[PDB]
């Protein structure tokens, strides 16, 4: 399931994907099992194209936050004043 | 010269002082002002008609002692004065404001003008040039040695489950609902006034207090233990007679875990504290669910920090590694933790000095605190 | 159904009702949950205790209120369904289910599982025949009659830009955040409790959501006007509680701009706003720079628009031609465009009859909402 984005306006986006799927279904006739051949490629389009838009959601904060956080652990503000008065909590912490 | 400063703790119910470096505050005495009650015609009684230590206790029933710290607010200011200045005599600190640092002690959520009013105290009445004062959290956090801990104090009246991490206390976090005891002892007089005694008087109060400290417990099974019938166990009158003692001694108590008994729509510490949690990183939160720091003075029962667990159990899930760290000298721990933190040299800085407090005063403050 | 349709101002902090050709909504009344406090002795004392409306506001200090619509999102939903009940009874419709159809409006980015209980309700405990659940920004281009404009809701748990075009919206370009002046009032609050005010009922805090409504604005400049020392302007409780205002009333605020003073993650919802607006093509946001469509109930501040103003104009590019429509019925315009389709009566292929349910649920309403 091959994926080529290429957006670049002001930081590149070239996002590339796909998806190994590997199913097995069984060929009984040529318009029987054709819609169903077709039905289980369809399912994992639709499949990966919704996990993709979950991968949107779970990256945007899990990926994200990991890698680097939005706030800091406290998530309140961060004073460098206080920070660099008295070494702030190298002391105990 | 920054002389030996002193670590100066106001816990709610009891205020502590004395100087760092050392590992008891070797002056203290409960937070209260006394007035007296009669009118003395003849000599022979003492003068000044605001007795502290052991002549408030001496005279327990003939001063109608009061209260100014109230759920951390603070009212007799000029008393508070003369309290400090109790401590100042020759009494407990023989020096002098200008001559020695002070270490003084905090509470979230305060009013900016009452310490303010405190830093007008100690550089206009007082004059103390090295004077630092901030939360007593961030003191039990250097007598346990955790950085990253929940710390809930325990006094009379003042109950504020604070989450540090790092010592760095998460403000959107920090939960202050300072009511405690006061009135657990109060609606046991209730149960008294439900038993035929009356303890309007602090010092009748106090007894009552007295005996909250001493015959008083947290039975961990909440409705099991108050459907069962007490035995009412005869405590001894300090005159020498003997009274009762009920479900009160653990009865009462349960209204501290469910605050509806007096009419508070409130969620008992064990609530607030994982509402607490809930505002943090949720790695962090295993940390702090073993990561329980106790602290302050009604931290003293039998079953106490068990019954919390039994909360936790009731609010944490599975798998959750939970530790209670109870300290022992409670109310000192955090004395001592002043006396370590006063003992630092880059300590200097943010402590306002008097030229600093003549400067602005108000937004010198505010800008050296914050 | 030949009978008036019901339209239904889904409002986070104050819901409201009504049906078609009207203005107005028919029946307003906030979305809360006022449970009792105390128990019943004289006869004369009503029950069911979990009263709304009247007695809500008459006996504030004596009903626990809490709300179901948290985070834009009902959690208390068999009491919303008595909510409707107690629209459906003689104070507001004095009608069924069956006999009037029912106009459901909706925030974007729903969960479907909160349209789907909806749906249950609306189709198994009420039995509606003509019912669907649409949208509330187009409603309010209903109401202002354009076609490419820019909606902004401002109500208690909700707040959401959506870029509409023609009444139909990007479904993708449309942000949204579910945060107002709930936790901003408590913020406010939270202000109060630095200065002793932790006056923790919600209908106590009503009081404080009253003056939020009242003596709240947003100053432009953010530290020009927050750093320096206010004058404190007094407020009055119901008895008439001197209480000082200051500069909590637009540093509050600041919270939807700042997120950082709770610690949300979110980045100012106006520049989620002008992010909700460049997820489009230039031109279309000219033709959204245009139309820009204020709704909710929050959009009333001083230099609210004013402020957001100077924001965009610091943030956005040249040319922005900030063109923002100030009506007042900003909390009916998703009313009036509920009643401007009630009145359309295309709507029949539009709702999602009994059979409908019957054969489909709610996927008939995810198969036909936009
Ligand atoms: N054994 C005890 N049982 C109950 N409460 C106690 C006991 N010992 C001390 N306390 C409480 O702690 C108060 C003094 O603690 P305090 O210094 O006020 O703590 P904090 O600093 O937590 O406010 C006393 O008034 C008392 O109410
Ligand atoms: N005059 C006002 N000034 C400031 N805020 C207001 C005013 N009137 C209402 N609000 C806010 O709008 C909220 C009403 O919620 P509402 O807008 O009905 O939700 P929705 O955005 O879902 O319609 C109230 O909670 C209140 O905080």
């Amino acid at each position: 399931l091959k994926i080529q984005v290429h957006y670049y306006e002001d930081g590149n986006v070239q996002l590339v994907s796909h998806k190994d799927v590997q199913d097995s279904v069984t060929v009984s006739n040529e318009a029987q099992t054709a819609k169903e051949f077709i039905k289980i490629i369809e399912h994992a389009e639709n499949e990966y194209q919704t996990a993709i838009s979950e991968n949107y959601q779970t990256m945007s904060d899990t990926t994200f936050k990991a890698l680097r956080r939005q706030l800091p652990v406290t998530r309140t503000k961060i004073d460098w004043n206080k920070i660099l008065s008295y070494k702030i909590g190298k002391e105990m912490q | 010269i920054a002389n030996q400063p002193v670590v100066i703790d106001n816990g709610s119910g009891v205020i502590k002082a004395g100087f760092a470096g050392d590992q008891i505050p070797k002056y203290c005495f409960p937070n209260y002002v006394g007035r007296p009650k009669h009118v003395r015609v003849m000599a022979g009684a003492l003068e000044g008609d605001i007795f502290i230590g052991p002549k408030a206790e001496e005279h327990r029933g003939l001063l109608s002692i009061r209260y100014p710290m109230e759920h951390g607010i603070v009212k007799d200011w000029n008393d508070m004065e003369r309290i400090w200045q109790y401590v100042y005599s020759k009494d407990q600190l023989q020096t002098f404001s200008e001559e020695h640092p002070v270490l003084l002690t905090e509470a979230p959520l305060n009013p900016r003008k009452n310490r303010e009013r405190a830093a007008e105290v100690f550089f206009e009445t007082f004059n103390v040039p090295a004077l630092f004062i901030s939360m007593q959290a961030v003191l039990s956090l250097y007598a346990t040695g955790r950085t990253t801990g929940v710390v809930l104090d325990s006094g009379d009246g003042v109950t504020h489950a604070v989450p540090i991490y790092e010592g760095f206390a998460m403000p959107h976090s920090i939960m202050r609902i300072d009511i405690a005891g006061r009135d657990v002892s109060r609606f046991l007089r209730l149960y008294l006034r439900k038993e035929g005694y009356d303890f309007h008087s602090s010092s009748e109060f106090e007894i009552v207090k007295a005996i909250k400290e001493r015959a008083c417990y947290l039975s961990i099974n909440p409705q099991k233990d108050e459907t069962l019938e007490t035995e009412k166990a005869q405590y001894y009158l300090p005159d020498g007679s003997t009274i009762e003692i009920g479900p009160s001694r653990f009865r009462a108590p349960e209204l501290l875990f469910r605050p509806d008994l007096i009419g508070e729509e409130s969620e008992g510490i064990h609530e607030v504290l994982v509402f607490a949690i809930q505002k943090s990183d949720m790695d962090l939160r295993r940390t702090l669910f073993s990561n329980i720091v106790l602290s302050g003075g009604s931290t003293l029962f039998k079953g106490f920090g068990d019954r919390l667990l039994s909360e936790v159990k009731k609010l944490a899930p599975k798998d959750v590694k939970i530790r209670i760290s109870a300290p022992q000298e409670r109310l000192y721990s955090t004395w001592i933790g002043g006396s370590i933190l006063a003992s630092l040299d880059t300590f200097k800085k943010m402590w306002v000095s008097k030229k600093e407090y003549e400067e602005d005063g108000a937004r010198s403050i505010h800008r050296k605190t914050f």
